[PDB]
Order: C-alpha cells, then sequence, then structure tokens
DNA sequence: AAAAA
DNA sequence: AAAA
C-alpha cells in the first residue's frame, strides 16, 4: 500500500563510494 | 591477505587463505497489510502483519 | 495486560468544595442538599447532620433539554459512610417542577439501584436509563440520588456523591490508537 | 473513557407509589404483595410488617403470551433492608393458575439467584432464562421474586423491588452513533 | 440500554421440591444429600440439620458420558444461609466410582471457587473446567459442590443449590435478531 | 476456558520496601506519606500510626508531562486493613503546586471511587479519567489516593497501595497469538 | 442465554491432598507451606496453626523458564477462612534464589491484589502480570501468595489456595463451534 | 544489493 | 587508476 516511503531510508546511489571500513563487511 | 594480492593485479583461490566459497546471495524486502478493529474499544485502531513470499 | 477503556459513570473534571449542613428527612417535602445545576455534578460532605424522622434526602441535578432525545442514561457513584448505623437505603429519583426547587415533589418515580451496604457504609457505581421529556409542558425534569429510611437514627454522615447525565461522551488517551 | 451501554434489568419508566401492608409468610399459601400486572413492574415499601411464621412472600408479574417463544429472559433488582435481622433468603419463582391469584400455588419451580446479604440487607441485579409456555392448557404463567425463611423473625421491612420480562428491547441515546 | 445475553450457570427449567434431612459431616465418608442424576440439577432445603463433627457434605451430579470430550465446563449457583454461624467454606469436588454412591470416596480433587461469605451466608455464581474421562476404566465421574469445615457447629441450614454441566447450550429470545 | 487478557490497574514491576511512620490527619495540610515520583508507584506499610484528628492523608504521584494529551486514565488498587475500626472513606485527589510538596494544597478536586468496606478493611480496583494540563502555568499536577474521615480514631494501619498513570501500555504473553 | 467461555485463573486438573501443619510468621524468613513445584498448583488445609508473631506466610510455585518471554500473567484463587479473626491481609510476592527455598528472601516485590474480607474470611479471583527473567544470572524466580499481618492472633485456619502461571492455554468444549 | 518497480 |  506504500512502496517508496516505506522501503529504504534514502535514494539510489549513483556516485562515488562513501564508506571505507577496511574491506568487505556485508 | 587477499586484498593485498588483489591490489597488485593477481588473485587467490579460496584454498589459499582457507576461506568459505560463496555460492549465492539473495536480498528482498518484506511487506504486509493491516487489520481493522470493529468493536467499541478498538474501533479506529489498526494492527499490521508482515507476510512475504521469497 | 490490556487496559479496560470502558467504564460506567465518567466523572466531572471539577468537584465542589466540602461543606457541612443539617437536614431533616421528609416524606412529601424531601430536602435538596444543594442548588441543582446543569448536567453533571460531584460534591463531598464533612459532616451531614440528620435528625430523627421518616422520609428521605436527595442530591439533584437539572436535566439538559438540548439534543432532543427521550431516552438517556444517568449514572451515579457514591461512598457514603459514618460512625454509626442509620438504617437507610438508596435509589434514583425522577421528578419535575415549573420552578427551581428546594425540595422534592410529593409524586416521583423511583429506579432500582444495586450497590453495597455492610453496616452503615454505602458504595455504588450503577447506571440506568430514564425518560427526559416532561409530562406537563413548561416544566423541567430533575434526576438525582435519594437516601430513604422508614425510621432514621440521629447522627452525622460523611462521604462523596457524583451524578452524571450521558448527553455527550469523553475521549481519553489510548496509546495504541 | 467510553460508556458501558450494556446492562442487566432495564427498569420500567414509571414506578408505583410507596405503600405499607402486613403479611404472614406461608409454605403452601405464600401471599402476593400486589395484584400482578402485565410484564414489568417496580414497587417500593415504607413499612412491610412480617409476623413470626415459616414460609415465603412474593412479588409477582403476569407473563405476556404474545410473541410466541418458549424461552425468555427475566431480570430482577431489589434493595431490601430493615432495622433488624430477619434471617431470610431469596430466589426466583415460577407458577401458573387458571385465574388471577392472590397467593402462590403449593407447587412451584425455583431458580437460583446470586446477590449480596451482609446482615439483613439484600441487594441483587441478576437475571435468568425461564420457559413461558404453560404446562396445562388454559393457564397463565406467573414469575416473580420470593423471599423464603425457615423461621421468620417478627419485624418490619422496607426497600424497593423491580421485575422485568425481556420481550422487547429499549433504545438509548448514543452520542457517537 | 442493551440486554446482556451472556451469563454463567444457565439454570435447569425445573426444580426439585423442598425437603428436610439430617446429615453428619465426614472426612472420608462425606454424605450425599440426594441421589445423583444425569447432568443438571437444582434443589432447595427447608431445614438441613448438621451435627457437630469434622468433614464435609456434598450435592452431586453424574457426568454425561456422551459427546466424547475430555474438557468441559461445570457451573454452580447457591445461596445457603441460616440463623447462626457454622464456620464453613465451599469448593468443587470431583470423584468417580464403579457404582451409584451414597457418599464421597476418600480420594478426590478440589477446585477453587470464589463466592461471598459475610457471617454464615454463602453466595456464589462461579464456574470451572474439569476433565470428564475416567482415570480407571469402567467407572463414572461425579462432580458437585462440597461444604467443608474443620470443626462444624451444631445447627440448621436452609437455601438452594444448583449444578449444571455444559454439554449443550440454551437459546433465548433476542428481539433484535 | 480462555484467559481474560484485560484488566484495570496494571501494576509496576517493582515495589518499595515496607516502612513504618506516624502521621496526623489535616484538613488544609493533609500530609503525604512518601516523596512523589514520576508516574506509577506501589508501597506497603507495616504499621501506619494515625492520631486522633480530622482531615485526610494521601499517597501521591507526579504526573508525567510528556506525550501532550489533556485527558488520561489513572488507576488504583489498595488493600488497607487494621485491627480496629477507624471510620474512614477514600477517594481520588488532584492538585498542583510549583514545587515538590510534602502536604496537599487547601484546594483540590475529588473523584468518586467505588470499593468495598466491611468493618475497617478497604479494597478497591477502580480507575478514572483526569485532566493533566495545569490550570496555572509553571506548575506540576499531582494525583493520588486520599483517605478522609470527619473524626479519626487513634490506631495503627497496615496494607498496600498502588497507583498507575496510563501513558503507555504493557504487553504480555498470549500463547495463541 | 449464552455461556461465558472467558475466565480468570483456569485451575489445575488435579489437587494435592488435604494436610495440617504449624507455622510461625516471620518478616525476613517467611516460611513456605509446601515444596515449590513447576507452574500451577492447588492445595487445601484442614488445620493451619499460626502462632502469635509478626510477618507473613506464603504458598510458592517455581516459574517455568521455557518459552522465553519476560512478561507473563499469574492468577490466584483462594477461599481462606477460620473460626476467629486473625487480622491479616494478602498480596502477591516475587523473589528469586539460587537453590530450592524453604523460606522467603528478605528482599521481595509485592503486587496489589483485590479480594473480599468480611471478618476473617478472604476470597479472591484476581490476576496480574509479573516479569519472569531473573535479575541475577543463575537464579530461579518464585511467585506465590503471601498473607501478611503486623500482629497475628494465635489461632487455626482452613481453606484452599490455587496458583497458576499462564504459559499455555486450555481448550474446552464449545457446543456451537 | 538498503534505497518503489 | 580509482567510485580499491
Amino acid at each position: 500500500m506504500a512502496k517508496s516511503y516505506r522501503r529504504g531510508s534514502s535514494g539510489k546511489k549513483k556516485g562515488s563510494r562513501l564508506w571505507y571500513v577496511g574491506g568487505s563487511q556485508f | 591477505y587477499r586484498d593485498v594480492i588483489s591490489s597488485f593485479g593477481g588473485k587467490t583461490s579460496y584454498d589459499a587463505d582457507n576461506r568459505p566459497l560463496l555460492l549465492m546471495r539473495s536480498n528482498f524486502w518484506a511487506s504486509g497489510y493491516d487489520v481493522d478493529g470493529t468493536d467499541q474499544t478498538s474501533l479506529g485502531q489498526f494492527s499490521g502483519r508482515v507476510q512475504q513470499t521469497f | 495486560m490490556f487496559q479496560e477503556f470502558v467504564s460506567k459513570h465518567n466523572s466531572p473534571f471539577t468537584s465542589l468544595p466540602m461543606v457541612s449542613k443539617s437536614v431533616t428527612p421528609s416524606v412529601t417535602a424531601a430536602p435538596i442538599l444543594s442548588t441543582p445545576r446543569n448536567q453533571q455534578v460531584t460534591e463531598s460532605f464533612l459532616d451531614l447532620t440528620i435528625a430523627t424522622a421518616a422520609g428521605g434526602i436527595a442530591s439533584i441535578i437539572s436535566v439538559d433539554p438540548s439534543a432532543k432525545a427521550d431516552n438517556q442514561v444517568f449514572s451515579v457513584c457514591a461512598h457514603l459512610t459514618g460512625a454509626a448505623d442509620l438504617k437507610y437505603w438508596a435509589a434514583l429519583v425522577r421528578f419535575e417542577s415549573a420552578t427551581v426547587p428546594t425540595t422534592v415533589t410529593p409524586t416521583f418515580d423511583l429506579f432500582p439501584i444495586a450497590g453495597t451496604y455492610s453496616n452503615g457504609t454505602y458504595i455504588v457505581k450503577d447506571c440506568a436509563t430514564i425518560k427526559t421529556f416532561p409530562n406537563v409542558a413548561g416544566n423541567t425534569v430533575y434526576v438525582g440520588l435519594m437516601l430513604f429510611s422508614n425510621s432514621w437514627v440521629a447522627g452525622k454522615l460523611t462521604g462523596i456523591i457524583s451524578i452524571n447525565q450521558v448527553r455527550t461522551e469523553i475521549t481519553t488517551l489510548q496509546p495504541l490508537k
């Protein structure tokens, strides 16, 4: 009954990477 | 260790560093619907239940 | 557990100050403890002095004539007590008059009310349905609680009495709504 | 909070005037306080004088034969009290006769009723289901409240008793409807 | 207002005649006031004479074995009273035997029941769920109300007791249906 | 049978230790037994000594100002008892002050509460709706249970009192959910 | 009418045999009448002898740790009575210990319970919600009914007490299903 | 592969 | 060469 404003917390990522924790993290 | 080798342009098998082999990953979101109360006290409140097939 | 959001006799949000007075029970001229006011009321007494006589006393409200509907619900809650046993019982009363009354008319209608009475303490939280249209045009209907006894015992009484007329309903906070 | 719009023993809109009389309890000829009338009734007493005897007394109504249905609900509300302890108990009664009765027939059926009894004050607001079709053709069924004691104590009693037969239902004002 | 069409302990449509008898309370041989009969029963007493002893007395019904279902509901309503204080309490009882019993077996199960007890008057309208399948094959289960006291006081008792087994349900007239 | 998952006065999960103190009832300066704390509280007493005077005593909580809503439900459960009869009655109280109070203000509002009172034992499990917005800006509203008597009897009292404010609800295990 | 298939304190299907014992009330070492057992229990007493002292006695069960859920409902039903007045009151108790206890720990939590108390007879059918997770790891939580008095009177008591923990629900026969 | 399909 |  409500797709966009109930699924996810932000928009789609089309740009540079933001987070670097030292490797893969899942 | 496998990240250091990857920066040089090489690669390591999963037997080199003794790591498990990933076969498949699945990602989905779970949704549902709402149920309405119909008695004197709960007329106007709702309860949500989540049921998603995958 | 869940809350019970359902009750009888929703009470007024403000109460009258505690007072003291002396009355004499009467059969045809039962006195009224306070001046009747519109719809709900709640009052408490520090010392209510009753003389030895036969009859009753009443606490009365004035019925609201707006929202034309013959059948309406009236509720009551009272914890009257004392130091001795005065040998009394209680019931609801309905009567009407053309002016503001200080007593009860000789003719009236009684409605059964179920409470508790151990020795001289009376507690009740009951309600009933009473007609509100006047029988004779130009009159105002009055409803209240009457304490009746065939032979009163001289003594003093204290407690609290509250009357409500269900013409509207009160909303409350329900955290799950 | 919300109002409870649900109750037992909806009461008649008019009540009989308060009276006084003297009765003698009987086992096979239990007296009736007033002339039975159709369906509901409510009455109050200023002084009911009971002599020392064994048996019971009853307040009786006449069952409405219209709206053919064998099983119907009967309700009661009464706050009987006095100055002394008379050592009595109460229950519902069913009996039938071919004419208007002044007493109760020797054979009758009793239905348990749960109330309150501290010393000599009895209060109850219970109800029960009773068959209405007569056992013998040409008779009229009677239902009421009976006060029974194996050994009555001489004294005087006062209170109010109300009986109702649920053949129809009463509507009231619900502000949210 | 609306009628409450919901109640505990629907009562039998016919009652046994009032009787009088004398019993002696026992701990291992508690007597039975009447011959047990199938499913519901209701009885009243004019004078029940109890001697000074220790133990209990019971009014018993026989469980209906048809409609195979282990868990069933049993209800009770009783207004026992008297002239003096006999210092007793009550609870439900379950026991079984291979023949029609005149007393209660030494081994039995008790179920708590919540009523009212002012001085010597007991009133209750409670109900409970009890297993109905016999523990030993070839026996019949019995359920009833037992009055127990560690030291009875010599005296006489009067009242009415009713027991019901909920194997079926009773329909009543609902005017709005 | 099914469980009733619905009740009045859900109780706090922790209780204060039992204490003993002596108080003097007052009409305009009614003392407070303990320091008021936010929302719910429950306390028990081993010996509460009351001197001969006129007035009342109260157990008070402080209303939570968050979750802005004028009308909210307050509940109470208390089993106060003693060795003698102190001739008192109880009701809910509402008052406000600009600082943490040790007594009750001369002006307050009373709300009827229906319980049980046999000789000197008081038991109640009632609830009511009370406004929470202060009448004068900069004050804090206080709600509690007050025991009032026109003439106290010197003696000692013991029991337990619990107060709750319904700002949120408590969940419990329902096996069928 | 219809059956009420909804009740508080569903009772165990088997009860312990009636016993007799003597206890001494204590404030910090309140004795336990029987060895605690898992979840529900019901017991009856023929003569419980209480000496003159100050403190309380308790009947305790052991909380079932399976079906991990912090909040659960506990119910109680008890009809304790006697020949004299012992001047006591009752409430629920929660405490925990690392071993099987014979007494109650000095520190415990009390939960208000609303019943009836005329002279020395106590009847109650209430229930409450209590947390079940232990505060200190490696302990077992215990819940029961405690009778407390600031000054006990020497005497003997008799009655029946039943405790239940709502971890599962019981089904019953509904003829209309 | 958190970010409507 | 980086959005590694």
